[PDB]
């Protein structure tokens, strides 16, 4: 376990713990998800929760949090999935993520950086040099460290 | 680090758990 893997963590933790007080609770959680164009319910919210809430409280801790982040991902990303992802940062849906799109997406979930970092992310993904990221270079650039 | 793996990881968490 290296420090940059906790601070990964951390950092993921981070966006849906919007308050910093070390519990992500249904508002926070739903918060995130609206962001990101879904709508679930309260009582979907605290299922999501439930399924694993080790200490019963209500709300996810960190440990927990790193639980779900452990089975609710590497379930097996399929590509219709894959493509609903494609889909959240190709805002305008045209096939190309332009490095605005992804710098809205990145703002609206919580992270805060600059357009450099956000030009520098578009250049690495963009693999036939047209300055924006299509699907096909989105799904390489997951494969890449 | 890996910016867009990690908010990639977010993303399709955030899709696994509408279930
Ligand atoms: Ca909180
Ligand atoms: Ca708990
Ligand atoms: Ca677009
Ligand atoms: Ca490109």
């Amino acid at each position: 376990l290296t420090e940059e893997q906790i601070a990964e963590f951390k950092e993921a933790f981070s966006l849906f713990d919007k308050d910093g007080d070390g519990t992500i609770t249904t508002k926070e959680l739903g918060t995130v998800m609206r962001s990101l164009g879904q709508n679930p319910t309260e009582a979907e919210l605290q299922d999501m929760i439930n399924e694993v809430d080790a200490d019963g409280n209500g709300t996810i801790d960190f440990p927990e949090f790193l639980t779900m982040m452990a089975r609710k991902m590497k379930d097996t990303d399929s590509e219709e999935e894959i493509r609903e992802a494609f889909r959240v940062f190709d805002k305008d849906g045209n096939g190309y993520i332009s490095a605005a799109e992804l710098r809205h997406v990145m703002t609206n979930l919580g992270e805060k950086l600059t357009d450099e970092e956000v030009d520098e992310m578009i250049r690495e993904a963009d693999i036939d040099g047209d300055g924006q990221v299509n699907y096909e270079e989105f799904v390489q650039m997951m494969t890449a460290k | 680090r890996r910016r867009w793996k990690l908010d990639f990881s977010i993303v399709s968490l955030c899709n696994h758990l509408t279930r």
